[PDB]
């Protein structure tokens, strides 16, 4: 009635929390509850939407304004809008960030701290988490005009290397190379919108550049020194330059506005780690300009 | 041609070789294997929120002495998606990795308990659902807080009400410095999408 | 009246109305250039063989063209001795006026053909070997063809090049790169890098004033090509 | 998708080589080979008797 | 496109077009105040008895 043991010797390895960084597999976390079958309900009557609000098809499908342009009669034709934006007329196609503003405080009489502050579209904000991306971009360019402004406006794609200006702390585009008659727009994919009665256009740009995935570095640490990752992150740029000059009477104003929206469809990503040389630090606005921000460091 | 404005929305497209959804399967099958779809799945992976948390010996410490600090930074995935949403429901799994220069003249052990949110140390009792580990034989403390709330959902950083859902209390005996990692439980999910706040870049701090 | 969106090659317009376009009364056919030749597409045009190199061998030989393959390579100074080096596809694209016919494109997916027309007299023997090695001047030093032994050189893919048996070879050098669809603007392509090695020295009568020549020529053309994205640049 | 653990606590005794002096039972000796299914043939054509 | 005349309780509007109105993605039910009491109409509300006067008599 008490026989001997017939089972073999079960081999062993002592690994507490084996593979904890995976979203699948039964985990040994002890619930501090009354019931082991602790089951919360479904998503009914809790969040007042019925849309599944966390899929990347919906999070990155959220439109955000990137640029607000001022297109004048002073500005020439066949040349993008150079406004001190500084990107403005040259919008880089691609999901991660491309712009930055620099906050300069003081520490001592001869030392300062230059903290890079980036804007974040919701397509951009997801891509900072992941390392390599692949996404079909979208842009909805809208002219804010009166009933009387007319003209013809051209938006053309260009694949590959974006013309730049490396500076000590930022990268600006180079409108010396996109003018003329030195860079024609006769072979690129283009769209010629009409300001007579047409207003909006959505320009879907699918993903084509010689690699399976680009990088999500973008503008982080992009300067005169380290600017390889900025080139290998976009597959080129849209460019908004006017074919025909703005025709406006003296009654209406000579300035119109071009609002560039942005999102990304069909988004797929690769690794759940940031490719940047720093953790995902969310910028908290200081109360007074004399105060600085705590910096996350890389020791363990 | 008349003086007026219309809307006439145009979804005009560039390069149109093949359907987009078909090439994305073929691109990830040779570059990834893994196919990341839903951000709900990233609230199940334990990303380390701190690298060092030097806890003073013999003190019932609430994790809100660390959670108020570490929900600002957005280092993990819980506090980085604390900016794209407003509400949350579900319990927070915690794992504690011991990194202490242990001493043989003591018997080191670790407790854990429950407090409701944002109470202080002495204003709660100790008999509740507990858990205990011994870091000589088991360096990992495998604890999951359930979702015991008055309300069906919770907004972030609420008003002068307090003690409206439950969280963790962490009791030890010796001055154990640790690693703390976390993610939500099986039914942890956000909701009510808003737009995202800003980001912070590199802070090299050049002299002029 | 509202919907004027027309489509050219790669170009679209957006007008208020269809701008009252007039045209030919009847499109009658005219002079017969269509009846003299069919139109050659751009994928048809990058399949024309070009005369690249014209290699003459005399045995001889004072020069490097008949140093035979070394049995061992002991040091990088005494590397493997060859005849010519073709660094594909940067040779085949520049020659034959092809690069002035694939301008204003971006990406290319080619397969380079190589043919050797050979024409030598019956009183001369010998044998060569036409090996290709991808990334041969990009990889580390020990992995190149020019540093391995004679058994290691011949073990690379290629074809025999005997005189009296082979007056023509057909080798299909594949699309052998890791990057999808070769870049052209700011190009540093040089993926597969071809070679030509003599195994045995060329043999003839040792009395001179006899002129034992060989006279190899090389033809290259592309195949299975796809040329896709339009741009405004190009490298000169 | 990552539920909690439902299995009981498996009890334990640390006995390396439990019952090694028996001709039956699966033994934990590691083969120093290429294949885990290392199978020699039968007794055919080896020893010259049957 | 021409006919935007909508009706509230006692109120009507007159616009050029329907002014591109966005709304909730899905109108999911929320907290259960409907399940605790039915709504009392204004004709239902003027049917509640009130304590007006309290008359005491001593003989």
């Amino acid at each position: 009635s008490k026989p001997r043991n017939q089972q073999q010797v079960c081999p062993l390895q002592n690994v507490p929390a084996w593979g904890y960084s995976l979203y699948k597999g039964i985990d040994m976390s002890v619930p501090l509850a009354y019931d082991p079958n602790n089951e919360l309900g479904d998503l009914k009557d809790v969040f007042p939407s019925a849309v599944d609000e966390m899929a990347i098809g919906y999070v990155c499908g959220n439109p955000a304004v990137k640029h607000v342009l001022t297109w004048k009669t002073t500005d020439a034709i066949q040349k993008p809008i150079a406004n001190g934006d500084d990107w403005g007329g040259v919008i880089p196609v691609g999901m991660p960030c491309y712009s930055k503003s620099i906050r300069t405080t003081r520490i001592s009489a001869t030392e300062n701290r230059e903290t890079e502050v980036m804007d974040a579209a919701p397509c951009e904000y997801v891509a900072n988490m992941f390392s390599y991306w692949r996404a079909t971009m979208c842009y909805r360019i809208t002219v804010v005009k009166t009933a009387f402004h007319t003209g013809r406006l051209e938006i053309f794609f260009e694949p590959g290397v974006i013309p730049v200006k490396p500076t000590v702390n930022n990268i600006g585009p180079d409108q010396d190379r996109l003018t003329g008659a030195v860079a024609p727009s006769d072979n690129n994919y283009k769209y010629i919108l009409d300001l007579t009665n047409d207003t909006e256009v959505t320009i879907r740009v699918p993903f084509v550049s010689n690699k399976m995935f680009l990088k999500t570095a973008g503008i982080y640490g992009a300067n005169s020194e380290n600017n390889w990752n900025f080139h290998e992150s976009f597959s080129g740029f849209l460019c908004i330059r006017p074919v025909t000059k703005l025709m406006a009477p003296d009654t209406v104003s000579d300035n119109v506005s071009i609002v560039v929206w942005k999102w990304a469809e069909d988004v797929v990503v690769v690794e759940p780690k940031p490719l940047t040389s720093g953790p995902t630090q969310v910028y908290r606005p200081p109360p007074t300009a004399s105060t600085a921000v705590e910096v996350l460091n890389v020791e363990l | 041609i008349n003086i007026g404005n219309k809307t006439n929305e145009n979804v005009i497209s560039f390069f149109d070789s093949t359907d987009a959804e078909t090439q994305n399967h073929n691109a990830l099958m040779k570059g990834c294997g893994e196919f990341i779809v839903n951000l709900r799945t990233l609230l199940r992976t334990f990303r380390t929120i701190t690298d060092n948390w030097i806890l003073q010996a013999n003190t019932k410490t609430p994790i809100t002495d660390l959670t108020n600090t570490t929900d600002a930074q957005g280092r993990d995935y819980m506090s980085y998606l604390s900016y794209l949403y407003r509400f949350y429901r579900g319990g927070r799994r915690y794992k504690f990795f011991n990194t202490t220069p242990l001493k043989q003249s003591q018997t080191c052990y670790i407790r854990s308990f429950l407090i409701p949110r944002n109470y202080s140390a002495d204003e709660i009792n100790v008999d509740g659902p507990s858990h205990i580990t011994y870091p000589v034989i088991n360096p990992v403390h495998e604890v999951e807080v359930p979702f015991y709330s008055q309300y069906r959902k919770i907004p972030i950083a609420s008003t002068s009400d307090k003690g409206y859902d439950s969280s963790l209390m962490y009791f030890s005996n010796t001055a154990t410095t640790q690693i703390v990692a976390r993610a939500g439980n099986d039914d942890f999910t956000f909701g009510w999408m808003i737009g995202p706040p800003q980001l912070q870049g590199e802070s090299r701090s050049v002299a002029p | 009246s509202e919907n004027s969106v027309e489509t050219q090659e790669i170009t679209t317009f957006h007008d208020v109305e269809t701008p009252n376009r007039i045209d030919t009364p009847m499109a009658q056919d005219t002079s017969s250039a269509r009846n003299m030749d069919d139109t050659h597409s751009i994928i048809q045009f990058l399949q024309r063989p070009v005369l690249i190199d014209n290699i003459e061998i005399i045995a001889g030989t004072t020069a490097d063209a008949n140093k035979p393959l070394s049995r061992y390579v002991l040091d990088q100074q005494n590397s493997q001795k060859y005849v010519r080096s073709w660094t594909l596809p940067s040779t085949v694209l520049r020659a034959g006026g092809k690069a002035q016919k694939l301008a204003n494109f971006k990406y290319l997916r080619c397969d380079v053909q190589v043919k050797l027309v050979l024409n030598a007299n019956p009183f001369v023997a010998g044998r060569m070997y036409l090996a290709y090695s991808p990334y041969d001047d990009k990889v580390d030093t020990a992995r190149s063809v020019l540093q391995t032994s004679r058994a290691g050189v011949t073990g690379y893919p290629g074809v025999e090049l005997d005189f009296q048996l082979d007056n023509s070879v057909e080798m299909t050098i594949p699309y052998a790169s890791f990057q999808e669809a070769y870049d052209l603007v700011t190009g540093t392509e040089d993926f597969v890098q071809l070679y030509l090695f003599p195994i045995t020295p060329v043999l003839g009568p040792k009395s001179e004033s006899e002129s034992s020549k060989v006279d190899i020529s090389v033809y290259m053309w592309l195949s299975n090509i796809s040329l896709v994205i339009p741009t405004y640049r190009i490298n000169p």
